[PDB]
């Protein structure tokens, strides 16, 4: 195989890398601190104000409730990022994958710190999304519950809708239809909304003297027809442990009742479904780190992506479908950490050779079953009148087909830009990819910043020429200004997993690693067969 | 005899006074519990000999609301 | 079976009734007229200026598409309203089914009139929404594209995201895949985005000298390598019919056009896959309109639910199961012009008993066959500490895995309050019932105005009572008054019917005529097997 | 997992204990003791008169055709104890499951000194069981066919009726349908009936000179038109392998025979289909002998079952479901010998509580694919006046759906009383547990013995009663005793064993190893998906 070696033309030592790599260290930097801040919580204040009651921290449940030194994936950290008025860190809801008895699984807690635990509308939106890599996975579910209820405040993108609270139990007993279990550890307030996650549960757990499941806590019970009872004795945990039959574990508290998770987890006699021909790991070839300076400084300037490639592959032994043709976008295949995968990355425009190379890749993949990977890098599709003469448009179309189609395994990286057709084109967030990850240096949006203040501009001028006048650079100029920030500040990777259009922002130089670790987890899902539409020819 | 606040709540209009001749179901009290009106009527056809529930007087389910002869 | 029957107990003479049956109508003609506004669309300003480009309107070219009057349900009609600043009549977009060659369709056009018919964020909503119904129910798909792009001011929540712009392609490819052709009509401009809907479609039509499908305009492409050139020269109708493939066929106007595709819905060899034992068609016992005084005008003032069944179901012949056990729940059996169907209203609370009497009334529904329709009026679930400690929680999930399971057709329609885990239990928005409806009289929250307001307020005097001091009716009453209204704002059926979080407010009279329909056309897909969760017992 | 272990409670040195300890030693001596006797066959008389035809008898065959020290698991020794007139040792028919080339196989033989080998109604009964056994386990079945007819007196409860004889051709033929290979080993006369056995059998076994198979033998064909034949000529081992070909294989004596019996369950190609995350077999903690003393020697002496449960599992780490709830069942995880199990032992009586939380855990259970281990002492369901009005009567039956409906392996075992509802409800003879077993402390009956002299004759009085008399202590005397004692006598195993309604009495110190034996061989087959009836909730 020392054939399909990808020989660097990177030189580690050059002046123009330290420079990228500079200004993208930085970034990642730019990174670490804020999800340090995020750590916080409700900050030191509440926080406190919580281990207080002898309340383990959200956080903290985590890693005890994990297998020992286990890794774990965390999901769209940044959430709801400068989006809500107040601050309420990573949504008031932790959420990732981890191993628990030898099983991936997915954990889902509530930091009784942010706001009260409430929901606000990103938080439901971000314990949804992870019911959903739940099911789409197959990761059996552990919801460490302790929240007070939904935002009241903003109950309007909270309660009703299809995509809102209550979707939350949908997917509970849709998973356990469909045998992908659902446990429940109850370790604080659990009123009316939250009193459904327990309840609804193949398997539920309490901590004395501290756990509450009730439809109406003493607020609303008194509100009611008078009645004025404590919180332990309306729905305690030991109301629902020897009266009702809410709950089915008596823990002692966070510790035990975390120990008692574990054990649920242990006899689930559970087996991976999906199934590969994955061969004997082997690393990279070129440290993963010197892609800091792979990526150059200036966002429009271009790069050859076969090196970013090289830095993750095993053995950097990839070999290229249609080596030399619509060479706008890479073909490929080669194996990550063991794992087969088939690989399709940007390398500038994509005119319609770009797209049918790519479709007719998709089918191979889909036909072999193996896993697809995204690297997005677009800038858009090459416009103007001979190449929109010549089908760019239905060429593209072919590739989204196949795209939306594909049964196998998907996954996307945000390397560079994710713009226009070209996101969609390239599995982007509507195309269920398993998960979907943003760079730091990665800016998504409709279309340039200017881009936009170009056209949106250019019509007022156009309706004001059919109108007997002309657009006069000073309101032109004062149509294009605010568009040019706009654009500027929600291509940002932070306001992208603010609002979970992503399940995170990494570490470019970390790729590797967490695509091994999502393949993997989309492993305890069967690899299902490809069904393709009509191909418009 | 008497209904009593049919379930828990609170009362918002008392109609039929102390002492009154009812008719055949005359909402003696009427109770409120979680945004719904509940009014218990009366039914065996009499007269009213004393209703203890002023207004507001939030009950529970049981309380003696209002009593025939 | 003269014993089936429903003797009603509604004087329609009486005083008390012809008082509800004002205020009803009053809100009946209130929708009426909104309505009507509403088909105004960009208002007969550049309404007229459409027309002069010889361009048919959107409604019109939708009653010329249809087969000689049949009927069409419109969907989301008060989409979008009050909704952006502006006024964006039906979110830009209208939809429904209605007959085309003998198969029920769903139908989507964009009015070139409203904005552009550019897409505004509750247009993509709607847009997919309809493609929800069509999947959903199986019907072929008609799309009459003629819209700008995507509104360019708020792309942030337009072009990104799973359910954003692109999942439109997302849903067409799958649902062409699963065999329910996608048709497409081009009558306008087709600019990027939309410029899709026309190339992924198994058939693809286009007006001369109109029509235009282009991934990018003049505007963008001079904004590319300079390059001036014209529209029809760019990508015309003559373009694509002639040179490129990205249509199919050479339609030579708005009512040609429109031919062409009723004859490709025409060669569809479709077959409807649905199955029930249907009966004769008999009419109910009472005059449906009988309704409007059916129902108290008085918010919260108890009625007879039996009643309003009594006017919908043939023959006013209901069969009811577990008669008098939870009375605060109404099963029971019978049919609705001819397809048989299992009812589920609520009469009151929902005590566990109910519950229980509806989970287990959902089995038998789900074991038969029949199709499910709620009628939801619920206030919520009985509070309390004897009620919580007899596990009204676990119960009342009983009824929610229930619900979220069936895979036979669910129907639902608001004639009261959806308000708290009611409008789950009660199969709501989020439970995928195929339709969702409300009356002009019911109003849907997480729970009452002074409700919410009561707990909100309460929380803030007992942090500040264990904080030493207390809240005076000074503050406390500032806490109140703003949540007080913002509830009876977000309550009322414009509100949500313009958020989509129903296909749209209706004719309470009306009820029956639009359940057959649906029905009939949810018939056009299999009626599944249903599997069931983990039951909490 | 230091926490999922069961910490003794009991005292192997106390007194109490060596005294249950002592009467429940002597209960085993006096089975080992019966099982002897019955190991006599027709008695050393015909016995060895059978050795002087050359013949090696029954059990030894077994023994012989056994893979070297296999072990192996009787099926009903105790068939026909005192049933019959005469004395007809383990109903003349023999069987159980042993290891033949790595292949758990049942193995059915007849005693030719048992009355001629001739089938009594018990020996069908017996012979049917083994087969399904080998149909509900996919266990190759090998038949040593060395027998009579069937006992021509007793006929009229032997031919006729659906599972009467001829339905083991039934059985048979469609076993071979669903490729369950049906070996015949031929080692003496086989006349008419069993003339099929071997005729229908995808391979067959002579042995020269001595094996038989005649439709009609010389008695019957002398009978016919005249004609006078010996057996050999009439259907000998080299007519049928040198001439019909009724058999296949020319055996030179039982050994020989034996050997090319082995030979063919060699090359079958045969794979097990059953699946388990079976892990590490861990003995357990407590010797498996300190049962004797666990169990009480008072029958109605409440003691807890979690001991008994300690003593069977792996490491004896049990882990409790509804640790606290409805305690009168004990529902939890565990091990044994590896294989995962879900275990629901009774511990008291059983009110709705415990139903639920059973039918609860048969969910879960079923939804992992985890077999099942009933451990029944149920003296019955807890009556009275509330406890009715309280649905205990519904609730119950939500168990039995549950276990009626379950396909996982279902195994149970009597160590106190199957009396009445209870036996249903814990997987009782009627509901297919793939083996059900009996300990000698065990007594099992529709009710209790004075129970039913209660009832019985208290009717007898009130019948009598509103009739102008009444029933003296005199009569009502005479109308109880012969009842007392004769549930008294069909409550004891030997009376249940003898008649086959279980499949066997065992050593309760051995319970362990007989179940993971069980287990094991039942994963020669696929464990089904379960579909679950209508839950009457
Ligand atoms: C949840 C609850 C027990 C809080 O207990 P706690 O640990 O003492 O926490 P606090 O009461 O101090 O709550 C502090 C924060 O919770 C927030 N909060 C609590 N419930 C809230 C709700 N339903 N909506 C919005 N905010 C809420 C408050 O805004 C407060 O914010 P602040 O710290 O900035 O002042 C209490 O607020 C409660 O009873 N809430 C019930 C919620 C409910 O009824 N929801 C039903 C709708 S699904
Ligand atoms: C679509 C287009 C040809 C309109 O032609 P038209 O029939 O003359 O319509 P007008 O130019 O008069 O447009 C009138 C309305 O369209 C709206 N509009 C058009 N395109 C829009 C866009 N992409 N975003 C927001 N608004 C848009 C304008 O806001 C204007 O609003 P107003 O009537 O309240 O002032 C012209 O707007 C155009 O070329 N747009 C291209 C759209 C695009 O490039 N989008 C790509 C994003 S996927
Ligand atoms: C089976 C047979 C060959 C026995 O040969 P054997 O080895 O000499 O054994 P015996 O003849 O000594 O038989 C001894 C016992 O067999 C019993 N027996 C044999 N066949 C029997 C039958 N069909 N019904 C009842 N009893 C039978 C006799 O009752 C005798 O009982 P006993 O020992 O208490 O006196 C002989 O009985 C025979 O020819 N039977 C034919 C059976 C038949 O035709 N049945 C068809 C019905 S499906
Ligand atoms: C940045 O350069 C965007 C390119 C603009 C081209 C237009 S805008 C979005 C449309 N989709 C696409 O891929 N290009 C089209
Ligand atoms: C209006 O009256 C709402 C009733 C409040 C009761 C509480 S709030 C939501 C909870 N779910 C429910 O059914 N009622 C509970």
């Amino acid at each position: 195989s020392h054939m399909a070696i990808l020989h660097t033309q990177i030189n580690p030592r050059s002046a123009e890398f330290a420079a990228n790599a500079a200004t993208m260290l930085e970034q990642v930097n730019a990174l670490r601190t804020l999800l340090g801040r995020i750590h916080e919580g409700g900050g030191s204040a509440a926080q406190a104000r919580h281990s207080a009651r002898g309340k383990l921290l959200v956080r903290e449940r985590i890693n005890r409730l994990l297998d020992p030194g286990s890794p774990f994936l965390e999901l769209s950290a940044l959430a709801a990022h400068e989006v809500y008025g107040e601050e309420v860190a990573a949504a008031g809801i932790v959420a990732g994958i981890g191993r628990v008895e030898g099983v991936e699984c997915m954990i889902v807690g509530n930091d009784a710190t942010v706001k009260g635990g409430t929901y606000y509308p990103l938080t439901v939106k971000k314990h949804l999304r992870a019911q959903a890599i739940a099911l789409e996975n197959r990761l059996p579910c552990i919801y460490l519950v302790d929240s007070g209820g939904a935002n009241l405040p903003r109950q309007d993108e909270v309660f009703p809708d299809r995509e809102h609270f209550g979707r939350i139990f949908f997917n509970q007993a849709n998973m356990s239809a469909r045998g992908i279990p659902q446990i429940a550890v109850v370790m604080g307030s659990c009123t009316a909304g939250g009193a459904y996650v327990p309840a609804m549960s193949d398997e539920t757990v309490m901590v004395r003297e501290q756990a509450t499941i009730f439809l109406a806590g003493p607020p609303l019970v008194k509100a009611a027809t008078g009645e004025v009872v404590s919180a332990e004795e309306l729905g305690g945990a030991d109301v629902h442990c020897k009266v009702s039959g809410v709950a089915d574990h008596y823990a002692e508290d966070d510790d035990h009742a975390l120990a008692i998770a574990r054990r649920c987890v242990a006899n689930l006699n559970w087996r991976k479904q999906g199934q590969l021909q994955c061969r004997a790991p082997r690393a990279p070839l070129y440290p993963a780190e010197e892609l800091y300076g792979v990526i150059p400084a200036d966002s429009k300037q271009p790069y050859d992506v076969r090196e970013v490639i090289a830095r993750l592959v095993d053995g950097s032994e990839f070999d290229e479908f249609k080596a030399l043709f619509g060479t706008t976008l890479v073909c490929g295949f080669a194996h990550l950490h063991g794992y087969p995968i088939a690989i399709l990355a940007n390398n500038g425009i994509l005119f319609a050779e770009a797209a049918q190379k790519g479709a007719h890749f998709i089918e191979l993949a889909c036909q072999r079953g193996i896993p697809l990977l995204f690297l997005q890098n677009i800038t858009g599709f090459m416009v103007g009148q001979k190449y929109e003469a010549g089908g760019i448009a239905k060429h593209g179309a072919k590739l989204v087909t196949a795209v939306a189609c594909a049964r196998v395994p998907k996954f996307t990286v945000l390397i560079g830009g994710s713009f226009g057709a070209g996101n969609y084109g390239m599995c982007g967030r509507a195309y269920d990819p398993r998960f979907l990850w943003m760079w730091p240096n990665a800016r998504i949006g409709v279309m340039g910043g200017e881009q936009a203040a170009g056209v949106l501009a250019q019509v007022k001028r156009e309706q004001a020429e059919r109108a007997g006048q002309q657009l006069g650079v000073e309101e032109e100029a004062k149509i294009k200004a605010p568009i040019l920030e706009q654009y500027e500040h929600q291509g940002h990777p932070y306001y992208s997993s603010a609002r979970l259009w992503d399940d995170g922002v990494i570490d470019p130089a970390q790729t590797r690693e967490v695509l091994a670790l999502a393949l993997s987890a989309a492993l305890n899902a069967p690899i299902e067969p490809t069904a393709f539409g009509v191909f418009r020819m | 005899g008497g209904l009593s606040a049919p379930m828990n709540g609170s009362i918002v209009r008392v109609l039929v006074e102390p002492g009154q001749t009812v008719e055949a179901g005359a909402t003696l009290v009427v109770l409120e519990a979680m945004k719904m009106e509940h009014s218990i009527r009366a039914p065996h056809a009499g007269v009213v000999k004393a209703l203890y529930c002023s207004e507001g007087e939030l009950v529970e389910e049981g309380t003696p609301l209002v009593e025939l002869d």
